[PDB]
């Protein structure tokens, strides 16, 4: 193929054209996004049953619908919570490989046949199934700054005149409204209806009958009486759009012939749909939109056009309305790709002047300046092909391939100018001996690295589809190389490399060329006479090469484990927790605290705190908070003090003090799905019809034998809600009976005054919009409230509560969980330190098996997939070592010369390991890919010393030491300017700070650690691994 | 309130023999009170923790107790089935009449549930088996009612 | 079933247009509402 090119200097070209045009298409159209998807595909059903407790939620609604989720494909678990909010949702996750729309609509199809067996009032809240997501593209607050606006006037305007417009914006894929529309508020009061013998029952029902619309017909409708000349509809009765008007309604005409209506027993306005958030910015009222990247879109071009969108709004928005940006992962994104097209663009600069310097001559300089980028462009070509984005991991992957493809470009270039001067050969006739020497070599080269990417394209669930992401990145751009180093550089080399007169080294150069050359020379014979010292020696080397693999083995143990590496996102979160039965009120005053805290003390660097009061994470209610901080650009963050791991640091320290509540900021996950590589994720189960308490008994059974292992276990608690008081009331049913009470009536007057009930829909300003009535605040706080509220009897006479019930405090819980169908307790925990999360799991499984009869366990989210697919590594490169083995066995058609090669794998490792040791780095995805390339790169530099050296015996008859030092003598140069140009390209991530420089440094540092020791080991023990290979067999 | 009191209150209800211990060498406040006017006994009294129980009247608790709907700790063992708890309370004189806020005894919360150990118990502390609470009941009424012969038999 | 047009569109086709939105490939969508009542939302597709 090389030869056939080298005369075809046009076809070469041609093929480089035409990759390059699909590569720039590629570019073009290529979508790019922070992180491609990860997590396997779940589907979330969510409920609201407005005033249920946890206990009716799942009795009425969660069980039934977890029974009818049968004959769906490809479920991998089930899990879910109900709660006291009045709120439900249950979680279903799929095999990864599942096709998410096919999952959801036979999800959906199954709950619409168990409609009819929900409650009324969740038939008539509707139940939503959607795609289970945790990143967003954005949030957008928007505030009102004039104090004119509650936080549900906003959510309203936003609900009317903002988001649907946002929905529609090019590569948007869904919005959420951080609020509700408005919903018309009846806020009844039980001493007027009292007064005129009324009850929310008929509050109700003249709702129903006057607000609503009626249907009528039509005149001279088909089929008429012949001669009609007129077909018209009929309007009738349509619905209330008007606070003035409900206020009207009629309830009763008195016998004095008055009248009473609405307005007279309620207060009436336009509120929420719900009153369990209070969101704050800066202290100021909010709502806000989450929007999330529609599939396949540009995160960047979507971003760019959500703020065109919102900036022709902007002229109609009522005064004080402002829009803020708290949420905005494109700016990093951006970063991103300069950093990675500035470290791409540094890594060809540097190529060109490590080929100037040792070869001195633009032309050659010229080779790899085209041969690279043809590379590169192509790669894009094959994941457009593939259907990859730009991402996090690809970008990256491209990164970590530099190395393999300049050393394609640099060995090369760098033969054919070696074989001029050793050997006089014209420019063409050089390129093809240079071309015959290495191209075997570089195809068995391809063979090998594919074996050692490959396999890490088949690891299971989320880990795997990250690997993946590296794997046919580095695959397909190592491929490429291969293809332009066989096709296009040799006719480069052979159409623009100059003759080099046979002998000529420089060394008779002036100036700074003939320096470096004459001591370029000198420092080869230092080389190669070392080596044959070494050579005599070879002893002590294998005991030393043992030293290294020994300390390797014990680096690698001791290197702590992680996934992916924090960044200043430049916004963190803090979580408040109070006591629980603690009040809405008392959680603000301590967010209000919070906000003052980073508004004051992080005054320079915090831009604002957006608060969430009664929101949480793994449970809601009035005791729970979140502070969602932003940060200013880390441009004015100068200082390792003033980025998120210090603040946050700070910020749960000032917070240690706060009395009755939890508060601490932390930084977010790179990807919230991974959890914690440490962490795991247990299931309590009840099997046998226990009941809550005594679930909950064996929890902290449980709990308490973890606690006694600290040097396994750490940190296991319960993901959930403990039990808090609850008012139990009784209704009497013979005194209700005696009263001519019916029980109908009272449920609803309970229910509806202090739960709060949905009657129907009006339409405000032409959206149709939902109608609640509710007790006024003070009607419905305490126990003694309750016999306030009066029943009317079948005889007229009103009956107070009290006189039909009693009440008692008991226990319940705020939050009841199920998992596959079955009450359960959720634990989370992490291995102690220096432990495998697999030995933490064999112990809580060793505890498990000793609590009460009928209790169970199972694994779940992360932990699921250890139980699963993470019985496959040592299985895939055991694979991998035994291809590697079989290519180089078929490569120098020997079973005993691939050994001289693979040998070399520990010589890079141990220098990574050292690197990431002593800057204090964890064994990450970056670095175990890194690992691969840096192998990669040190397998490929030992495959062309022993092929040459080979060659020389087989085809010279030349001995074994003389073809070693012949060999290694003439390695030296292409090793050492690969070497050389890759250090100095990956040194700025290295010592980089700032946005994105986690993942850069975990890039960096296990890389230039693994080349250092690499270069510097492989010339001197490669030489020696292929003698004693070679003596002993 | 106090802090301690918080951590009492804690610990009594999760059954923390020990910490309780320590709190009550600290003079942690055993008439701490939640929002509903739960004492550490009371929670003890409704989770069953006999030795907390005990260890809390040794130190002083108020065993009449009452929440803010009127109810006692021996209401609470009573109802839950926590036979010495209750025998325990008496002994150290709980009112074994005590009525909360809607006319219930001790008396009525065990015959509800059929605690028939529980209910010999109180008839032998004195309780008043002609008791009636808000509708005009006695456990005797409750008894029939649940359709419990034995239970009627002893309350006869 | 007896609605107006400008009734069916603020109860009905608004509301479902509105979550019509993010579903890959679709090029356009067009709608009616009418004075029997009747709603009909096409969702035209790329081409493949
Ligand atoms: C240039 C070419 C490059 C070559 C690339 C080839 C890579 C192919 C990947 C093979 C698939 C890996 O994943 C698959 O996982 C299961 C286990 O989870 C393996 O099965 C293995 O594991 C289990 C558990 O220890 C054993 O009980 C089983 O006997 C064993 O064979 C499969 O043997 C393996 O194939
Ligand atoms: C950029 C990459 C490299 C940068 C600089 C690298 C320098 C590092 C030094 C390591 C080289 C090894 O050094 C080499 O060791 C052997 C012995 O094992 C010596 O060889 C000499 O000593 C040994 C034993 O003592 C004898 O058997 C041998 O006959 C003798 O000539 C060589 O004279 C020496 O050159
Ligand atoms: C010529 C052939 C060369 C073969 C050389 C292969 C070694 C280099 C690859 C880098 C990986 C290093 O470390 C290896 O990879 C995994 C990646 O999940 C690491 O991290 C994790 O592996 C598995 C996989 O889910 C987990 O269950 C485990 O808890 C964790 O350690 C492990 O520490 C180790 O198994
Ligand atoms: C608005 C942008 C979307 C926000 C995404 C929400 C992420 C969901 C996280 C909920 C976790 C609940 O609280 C939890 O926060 C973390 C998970 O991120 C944990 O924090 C953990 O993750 C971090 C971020 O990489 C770290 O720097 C911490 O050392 C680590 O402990 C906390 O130990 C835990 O208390
Ligand atoms: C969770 N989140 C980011 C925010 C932030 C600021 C907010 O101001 C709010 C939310 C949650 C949303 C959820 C919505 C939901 N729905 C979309 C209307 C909803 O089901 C409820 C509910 N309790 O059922 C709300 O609290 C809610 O009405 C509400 O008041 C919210 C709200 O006020
Ligand atoms: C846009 C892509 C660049 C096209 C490169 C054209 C350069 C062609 C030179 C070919 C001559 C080769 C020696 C005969
Ligand atoms: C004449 C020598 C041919 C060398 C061929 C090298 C490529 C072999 C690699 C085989 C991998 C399966
Ligand atoms: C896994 C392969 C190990 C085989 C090594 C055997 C080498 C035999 C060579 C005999 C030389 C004549
Ligand atoms: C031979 C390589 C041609 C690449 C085809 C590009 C197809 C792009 C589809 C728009
Ligand atoms: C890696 C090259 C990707 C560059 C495309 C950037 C899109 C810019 C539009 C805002
Ligand atoms: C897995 C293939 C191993 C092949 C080894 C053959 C060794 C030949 C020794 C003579
Ligand atoms: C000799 C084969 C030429 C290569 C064609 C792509
Ligand atoms: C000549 C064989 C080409 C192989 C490409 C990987």
């Amino acid at each position: 193929m090389p030869n056939f090119f080298i005369d075809r200097p046009i076809f070469a070209w041609v093929i480089a054209i035409i990759i390059m045009l699909a590569g720039g298409l590629a570019i073009l159209k290529l979508p790019v996004a922070q992180y491609p998807t990860i997590a396997p595909p779940a589907v979330t059903i969510s409920a609201s049953y407005p005033g249920a407790d946890a206990k009716t939620v799942q009795d009425t609604v969660t069980q039934v619908i977890e029974q009818n989720m049968n004959g769906i494909d490809n479920l991998m678990y089930m899990s879910s919570n109900s709660d006291s909010t009045g709120t439900v949702q249950i979680t279903l996750t799929f095999e990864s490989g599942t096709d998410a729309d096919i999952a959801q609509v036979q999800v959906q199809n199954k709950l619409q046949l168990a409609m009819p067996l929900l409650p009324q009032e969740v038939q008539q809240q509707g139940v939503s199934v959607e795609k289970s997501s945790s990143s967003f593209l954005m949030v957008v607050g928007v505030i009102n700054t004039d104090g004119t606006m509650t936080q549900e006037d906003i959510s309203d305007y936003v609900a009317a005149n903002m988001k649907d417009a946002i929905s529609r914006t090019s590569g948007v894929g869904d919005v959420q409204l951080f609020g509700s529309q408005y919903a018309m508020r009846i806020w009844m009061n039980p001493n007027e209806l009292n007064k005129f013998q009324l009850t929310p029952v008929d509050v109700i029902t003249a709702i129903k009958a006057q607000n609503a619309q009626v249907a009528a017909g039509q005149l001279g409708g088909t089929p008429p009486v012949k001669g009609q000349q007129l077909n018209a509809s009929i309007i009738a009765q349509t619905r209330l759009t008007s606070t003035e008007e409900f206020g009207k309604i009629l309830l009763k005409v008195n016998q004095d012939g008055s009248r009473v209506l609405l307005r007279d027993v309620a207060k009436i306005e336009l509120g929420g749909e719900n009153y369990d958030i209070i969101a704050e910015f800066n202290g100021q009222p909010a709502s806000g939109l989450g929007i999330k990247l529609a599939t396949g879109a540009n995160a960047l071009d979507t971003a760019a056009a959500i703020r065109a969108e919102l900036a022709k709004m902007e002229p109609f928005f009522p005064s004080g309305l402002k829009i803020v940006y708290p949420y905005d992962t494109t700016p990093f994104v951006k970063i991103s790709i300069h950093e990675v097209v500035k470290t791409l663009v540094e890594a060809i600069i540097l190529v060109f002047l490590v080929m100037y310097l040792f070869l001195q001559n633009f032309r050659a300089t010229l080779i790899p300046t085209i041969a690279v980028p043809v590379v590169l462009l192509g790669t894009f070509a094959v994941l457009a092909a593939f259907g990859f984005s730009i991402n996090t991991l690809t970008m990256f992957g491209m990164v970590l391939a530099i190395g393999l493809l300049v050393d394609d470009a640099i060995v090369v270039v760098e033969n054919v100018e070696r074989v001029m001067a050793e050997e006089g050969l014209p420019p063409k006739e050089a390129t093809r001996k240079s071309m015959g020497q290495i191209q075997g070599a570089l195809v068995g080269i391809a063979m090998v690295l594919s074996a050692v990417f490959v396999p890490m394209a088949f690891f299971g669930g989320s880990t795997g589809a990250i690997y993946r992401q590296f794997s046919i990145t580095i695959v397909s751009a190592m491929a490429l190389s291969v293809l332009v180093a066989l096709i296009l550089t040799p006719a480069l080399c052979a159409t623009m490399l100059k003759p080099i007169a046979k002998g000529d080294h420089g060394e008779g150069k002036k100036g700074f060329f003939g320096w470096f050359n004459r001591m370029f020379e000198k420092s080869t014979h230092h080389y190669t006479d070392s080596v044959g010292g070494i050579l005599r020696s070879t002893g002590r080397y294998l005991v030393l090469y043992l030293i290294i693999v020994v300390g390797m083995a014990y680096l690698f143990v001791r290197l702590p484990s992680s996934f992916l590496p924090d960044e200043d996102q430049g916004v963190f979160m803090t979580m408040v927790q109070l006591p629980a039965g603690a009040t809405q009120e008392r959680t603000q005053k301590v967010l209000n605290e919070v906000t003052h805290y980073y508004l004051t003390k992080e005054k320079n660097n915090v831009e604002s705190v957006f608060a969430v009061n009664g929101f949480g994470f793994a449970g809601r209610g009035q005791n729970t908070g979140i502070a969602f901080v932003s940060l200013k650009d880390w441009a004015d963050r100068p200082g390792e003090e003033n980025k998120v791991e210090a603040i946050t640091m700070r910020a749960t320290r000032a917070f240690s003090q706060i009395k009755d509540a939890m508060v601490f900021a932390f930084n977010l996950p790179a990807i919230v799905e991974l959890g914690t590589a440490t962490g795991f994720d247990f299931e309590l189960i009840d099997q046998a019809g226990l009941g809550h308490e005594k679930l909950t008994q064996a929890r902290n059974q449980l709990l308490a034998e973890a606690a006694k292992h600290p040097d396994m276990l750490t940190s296991v608690r319960p993901n959930g809600l403990e039990d808090t008081p609850q008012f139990k009331i009784d209704i009497d049913q013979e005194k209700a009976q005696a009263l001519g009470v019916s029980i109908n009536d009272i449920n609803t007057t309970l229910g509806a005054a202090w739960g709060g009930s949905y009657v129907n829909d009006f339409i405000d300003r032409g959206r149709v919009k939902k109608v609640y009535v509710m007790s006024e605040a003070k009607y419905r706080m305490l126990p003694d409230d309750i016999g306030d509220w009066y029943v009317r009897a079948a005889d007229g006479q009103m009956v107070p509560f009290s006189a039909f019930s009693s009440s008692r405090w008991e226990y319940g819980s705020p939050r009841l969980e199920r998992y596959n169908g079955l009450p359960s307790m959720e634990i989370l925990g992490q291995a102690a330190p220096g432990k495998s999360t697999g030995e933490a799991m064999e112990l809580m499984e060793q505890l498990a098996s000793k609590l009460p009869t009928g209790v169970g366990y199972d694994w779940t989210g992360m932990s699921y997939q250890e139980r699963l697919s993470g019985n496959q590594a040592p299985s895939l490169y055991a694979i991998s070592l035994i291809v590697v083995f079989l290519c180089l066995a078929a490569l120098y058609e020997s079973w005993s010369i691939p050994f001289s090669v693979m040998l070399v794998v520990p010589l890079g490792v141990i220098g990574a390991l050292l690197a990431a040791t002593f800057r204090g780095l964890t064994n990450d995805v970056y670095f175990q890919v890194g690992l691969l390339t840096t192998i990669g790169l040190s397998a490929k530099n030992a495959i062309l010393i022993v092929e040459f050296a080979k060659d020389l015996m087989d085809k010279e008859g030349k001995g074994l030491i003389e073809a070693t030092l012949d060999a290694v003598r003439m390695r030296l140069r292409p090793i050492l300017m690969t070497s050389l140009a890759f250090i100095l390209g990956v040194m700025p991530l290295v010592i980089s700070t700032g946005a994105g420089s986690g993942a850069q440094n975990a890039v960096g540092t296990g890389v230039m650690g693994g080349m250092v020791t690499a270069t510097v080991l492989a010339i001197f023990f490669v030489p020696v691994f292929f003698v004693v290979v070679r003596r002993r067999f | 309130g106090s802090d301690l009191g918080k951590k009492l209150l804690e610990a009594a209800r999760a059954g923390r023999d020990d910490e309780v211990r320590i709190l009550m060498a600290n003079g942690a406040d055993v008439n701490a009170a939640d929002v509903v006017g739960w004492t550490p006994l009371h929670l003890a009294a409704y989770w069953g923790h006999l030795e907390i129980v005990e260890v809390l009247l040794k130190n002083g608790a108020d065993v009449n107790a009452y929440d803010t709907l009127g109810s006692t700790p021996l209401h609470l063992a009573a109802h839950f089935g926590h036979l010495e708890i209750v025998e325990v309370l008496l002994k150290n004189g709980a009112d074994v009449n005590a009525k909360d806020d809607n006319g219930i005894t001790p008396l009525h919360l065990a015959a509800n549930r059929g605690h028939l150990e529980i209910v010999e118990v109180l008839l032998k502390y004195g309780a008043d088996v002609n008791a009636q609470d808000k509708f005009g009941k006695t456990a005797f009424d409750i008894s029939i009612n649940n359709g419990n012969e034995d239970l009627a038999e002893i309350l006869q």
